């Protein structure tokens, strides 16, 4: 989920959940489901979103 | 007179290159074995499992935290010495196969080994004397002299069945052969193979026979084989499965494929008629040794054997006592 | 004056042996010291390829990543369903491997000892030749099959009384082809779970899909095959679905390529008549309890390493015996040499054969239901 | 669709041929891997197939199994009842009656 | 005057040899005192049969039962200590305490 | 703060994770430990202890 403008909440495949500041790069509606998104190793922020998977 | 001059300059070079042989050994061993002690003395060095082993010499390690780690360079073992599905010790940081764990056994396999080995010297068995003779000839001499077989060239025997009434003595051969032969004794009971835990008695059979493979003078005393040894049915919705799995795994692990004379199989059932035709046939248990009811004098003998260490006044007629004992 | 030549040459050779056997082990330990700089690499698999260098992957112990290859890793050969390697630190792809084994495959595949050929066995010459025509031919040459144009057949089953050397016959097969034998006792497939049985079946079958000339041998299939009634025991539901794993993946979408299945049972009646249709298994061929010439020939096989004399009454042994396997002949010959070793005959008298026939024919008091005749 | 017949009528053969003739994205699975450990695992498999199915196209997608995973006996607390329950409820509740533009003709036989 | 009462399933505690540690405790309280009576009950879960296949499960019972055979009889026997064992069955015991 | 100063001296004195013992080798201490959750381990001792009571 997203709290506010360009800052949101992502769970991860690391086990836990996180709340992250996300860039203006991704269009503001591309994050409706629990879509396949890309984060950072070290500092955990959104770079890109991939809509299909699995 | 100069071949000795060249050979002695080469002998000074031999002392130099032998100081270099000792240098490439010891001076490099300073680095090598110092940091290899230090990598062995990092931790209790993170024991683990090899999943597979390739040779494109290349190995895949799963930790005991169930986390996987390939390497294309194995390290401090050889590809033949290890094999996949083994306990292995691996550095936490370098993730390097260091040394093999010598803990490759189970728990109640190590509890299964009867270590006390109680004493039955051969005074005790009376009346089964020809059974003692056939018994020693079919079991003890396979433990001693395969030369005695294959200088005449036949085979060593393959299992012996001990049956009769449940009083006449099946415990006698167990304790007697354990105490008098000095091989590695191992026993086995029947409801042990009766498990609520499905699908695991094959591990018991195969791991106990690998134990017998690696502790070669291996007496294996099966007791109450007729517990899981039951003649099969073909019904609908009536009967269990895994008892037949363990029974047929013992059969297909004993006979059929992969034979070995590093195993000795002693089974002793009260009754025989419940048993399968496949549990005996002629390589499963070679011999069919019935036991006589103790006629007269065998009763007197064993009754005196129990009265060996007690105070017995000599007004005892054993033939009278044992002869007025009927059945 | 020439002894100094040997007095330096022997020392040079011995110090050279020292330097070789020491410094070569020192170079191997130097390679080990270099391997101290070698990094454990992450096992995982491609999920799917997105771009020319981005690769959606998933660690088999956990998380998911999008990473890239080295430089020359042949990215086209990464196809979803391949097993790859990843760096530890940078987590970049370093290698792709041929697929896993799950070493339950290893501990029954490469445990196999090769045997003697069919010179050990006999009295099944029709079974030898015909079963040779159904096993051996399409890896010798599959194109007489393609000279007529017909797809080669698939498999067979051996049956009869237990223990006649159904498996010993498969051993003679395991000494003949000597190529790609997977021989499974085929009852330990149920562990304590549901799909793990099926998953191990799939793993062996994709091992058979990778390697071309594979051979499959399963024994005591009554535990794992069974019969489909209406559902009673919950522990037979699993056996019904495992049997359907066999029902698909012995035919499959893709037919197998040089993957022969050889079967041998103790009763073929309780197998489900969905498995009795040919194509899957071509024919159920019978191994019998031997006849007079069969008993005589397998007996003379067993009469070999014997310190006998001109006394061997073959016809009394064969005629006074009334149905005895090759291993029953092992029992008789073994214990006849034992009756010789009873009171220590260093030679072999023939009269102990009569004692062994006595003992084993009297031991056959214990075995009934001498047949299970299929279909 | 539903098929039946004795073992040996070439039961997969029709699926082979119809996979050959078509143009579509013939996603196949088989049945007996549906019986698995974790909660809703095979149900997650069915939804992976359906979400990927609606992602691709209403093209043609395929499954071939009916027997002994989805029998009509709903009523037995006899082993793997979590798994039996999730398989039966998953089959019916993803059947839904319809999805109407996806996964042409799961053929069961 | 002495008596101690011990139910068998009191030793169901979740650490290896903890039951064996209480076997240590009871045998080293037994020798402190003269003419004393510990009592045993539910000796089936304490273990008489050596059920095993390739699982590695209920093994604290196993090693505790071995500790029981060791400290019970053999290696400095009992003296002024007597202990009764209660059951519904002589059927699920060991032939090492059926050591005659 | 009845002992607060000594508590600011025990900060360099802290050791000894719980780590129940499984078993040992022979001829030597060479013990074997599981910690709680992670893995197993074939351990050896620090020098200033009693190898008897392990
Ligand atoms: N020589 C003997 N010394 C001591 N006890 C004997 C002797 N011969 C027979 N017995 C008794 O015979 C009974 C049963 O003997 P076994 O047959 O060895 O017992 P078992 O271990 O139950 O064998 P099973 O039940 O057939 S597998 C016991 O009560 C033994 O004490
Ligand atoms: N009518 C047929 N004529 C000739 N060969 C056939 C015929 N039907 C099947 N086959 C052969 O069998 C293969 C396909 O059979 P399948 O379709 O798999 O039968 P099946 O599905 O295994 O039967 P089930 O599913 O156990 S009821 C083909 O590739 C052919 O080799």
């Amino acid at each position: 989920e997203a709290v506010d403008q360009n800052t949101a909440i992502v769970g991860s495949t690391t086990g836990s959940n996180y709340y992250v500041r996300i860039l203006s790069t991704i269009d503001r509606e591309l994050l409706k489901p629990n879509a396949s998104v890309a984060l950072h190793k070290h500092s955990n922020a959104l770079v890109d979103v991939l809509p299909p998977e699995a | 007179r100069t071949r000795l001059l060249d050979s002695e300059i080469k002998i000074m070079k031999s002392e130099v290159l032998r100081v270099t042989h000792e240098l490439q050994a010891m001076k490099d061993k300073i680095k090598e074995n110092s940091e290899k002690i230090k990598v062995n003395k990092t931790l209790p060095y993170l024991v683990s499992n090899v999943i597979e082993l390739l040779d494109v010499k290349c190995a895949v390690i799963k930790t005991s935290t169930r986390q996987t780690y390939f390497l294309p360079v194995i390290g401090l073992v050889d590809a033949e010495k290890l094999k996949p599905g083994d306990l292995v010790g691996v550095n936490k940081d370098s993730y390097l196969i260091l040394e093999t764990l010598p803990t490759e056994y189970d728990s109640r396999v190590k509890a299964m080994e009867v270590d006390e080995r109680p004493t039955e010297q051969y005074s005790d068995i009376g009346g089964l004397d020809k059974q003692i003779q056939e018994l020693v000839e079919a079991i003890v001499l396979p433990m001693n002299h395969k030369e005695k077989f294959e200088n005449l060239g036949i085979q060593p025997p393959k299992g012996v069945l001990m049956y009769g009434p449940p009083g006449t003595g099946k415990t006698l051969l167990a304790r007697a052969c354990a105490a008098q032969t000095k091989a590695t004794f191992l026993k086995l009971a029947g409801p042990q193979l009766v498990q609520m835990f499905i699908g695991d008695g094959a591990k018991l059979v195969r791991d106990a026979f690998a134990l017998a493979k690696e502790k070669a003078p291996s007496i294996i005393f099966i007791d109450e084989l007729d517990a899981i040894g039951t003649k099969r049915f073909d019904s609908e919705k009536a009967g269990d499965r895994e008892v037949q799995r363990t029974m047929l795994e013992l059969l297909n692990q004993l006979d059929g494929f992969q034979p070995n004379t590093q195993v000795k199989v002693i089974a002793a059932t009260n009754r025989v008629d419940i048993l399968d035709p496949a549990l005996l046939r002629s390589g499963r248990l070679d011999r069919k040794i019935e036991f006589p009811m103790p006629n007269e004098e065998a009763r007197a003998r064993i009754m005196q054997i129990h009265s060996r260490k007690m105070n017995v006044s000599p007004d005892v007629n054993y033939e009278e006592l044992a002869r007025c004992t009927d059945d | 004056k020439l002894l100094e030549h040997k007095e330096i040459d022997g020392r040079l050779k011995e110090l050279r042996e020292q330097l070789k056997e020491l410094t070569k082990q020192y170079e191997k330990s130097e390679n080990d010291l270099k391997a101290l700089q070698s990094v454990g690499q992450i096992v995982g698999e491609v999920l799917k390829q997105l771009t020319e260098e981005k690769f959606i992957v998933k660690a088999t112990n956990g998380p998911r990543y999008v990473v890239g290859c080295r430089r020359q890793l042949d990215k086209s050969k990464l196809k979803p369903g391949t097993r790859v390697a990843l760096d530890m630190t940078t987590l970049t792809i370093m290698r792709y491997l041929p697929r896993e084994v799950d070493p339950l495959v290893y501990n029954m595949s490469h445990e196999d000892p090769g045997n003697v050929s069919y010179s050990e066995i006999g009295g099944l010459s029709e079974q030898i030749r015909e079963l040779r025509e159904v096993i051996e031919l399409p890896l010798t040459n599959p194109e007489l099959f393609q000279r007529v144009g017909i797809i080669p057949p698939k498999g067979c089953l051996l049956y009869g009384p237990p223990g006649t050397g159904k498996t010993l016959l498969a051993r003679a097969v395991a000494s003949q082809l000597d190529c790609n034998f997977l021989k499974v006792v085929s009852s330990s497939i149920v562990d304590k779970y549901i799909g793990e049985s099926a998953r191990l079946i799939r793993e062996m079958f994709n091992y058979a899909r990778d390697h071309q000339p594979c051979i499959i041998f399963m024994d005591e299939i009554d535990a794992i095959g069974g019969r489909r009634f209406s559902e009673g025991t919950s522990a037979d539901r699993e056996i019904q679905r495992t049997l359907m794993e066999l029902l698909n993946q012995m035919d499959g979408f893709d037919t197998l390529h040089r993957v022969k299945m050889i079967m041998a049972t103790n009763r073929p009646d309780t197998l489900d008549p969905a498995l009795l249709r040919p194509g899957r298994l071509d024919r159920k061929i019978h191994i019998d309890l031997p006849n007079e010439q069969a008993r005589l020939d397998i007996l003379k096989i067993h009469a070999g390493p014997i310190t006998k004399h001109g006394e061997i009454d073959y016809e009394a042994i064969v005629k006074l015996s009334d149905g005895f396997n090759g291993a029953d002949l092992r029992n008789v010959c073994t214990e006849a040499g034992m009756f010789a070793i009873r009171a220590d005959h260093d030679f072999v008298v023939q009269e102990d054969f009569m004692k062994a026939v006595r003992k084993v024919a009297d031991s056959k008091k214990l075995e009934s239901k001498l047949d299970y005749k299929p279909v | 669709v539903l098929m039946y017949g004795p073992p040996g009528c070439g039961k997969t053969m029709l699926a082979k041929a119809v996979a050959h003739h078509t143009t579509a994205a013939f996603i196949r699975v088989v049945g007996s891997e549906f019986v698995q450990k974790y909660l809703g695992e095979g149900p997650r498999m069915v939804r992976d197939v359906f979400r990927l199915a609606k992602e691709n196209a209403p093209a043609i997608i395929f499954i071939d199994e009916i027997d002994a995973i989805a029998t009509k006996r709903f009523d037995a607390q006899t082993g793997a009842d979590r798994e039996v329950q999730r398989i039966l409820l998953e089959l019916l509740n993803q059947m839904d009656g319809f999805d109407q533009n996806v996964n042409v003709k799961v053929i069961m036989a | 005057a002495c008596f101690i009462r011990v139910i068998g399933s009191e030793l169901v505690q979740k650490y290896v040899g903890e039951g064996a540690r209480m076997v240590r405790e009871l045998f080293e309280m037994a020798r402190t005192k003269k003419a004393c009576l510990i009592f045993f009950d539910e000796i089936d879960a304490i273990g008489g049969a050596r059920f095993d296949d390739g699982a590695g499960g209920d093994n604290e019972v196993q090693r505790t039962m071995l500790e029981l055979i060791n400290q019970l009889d053999g290696f400095d026997p009992r003296g002024n200590i007597k202990v009764l064992m209660a059951t519904n069955r002589p059927d699920t015991l060991d032939p090492a305490l059926m050591r005659p | 703060a009845a002992d607060k100063q000594t508590l600011q001296s025990e900060q360099p004195l802290q050791v000894a994770r719980c780590t129940k013992i499984i078993n040992a080798d022979s001829e030597d201490p060479k013990y074997i430990i599981n910690v709680k959750q992670f893995a197993k381990f074939v351990v050896d001792l620090s020098d200033q202890v009693a190898p008897t009571d392990i």
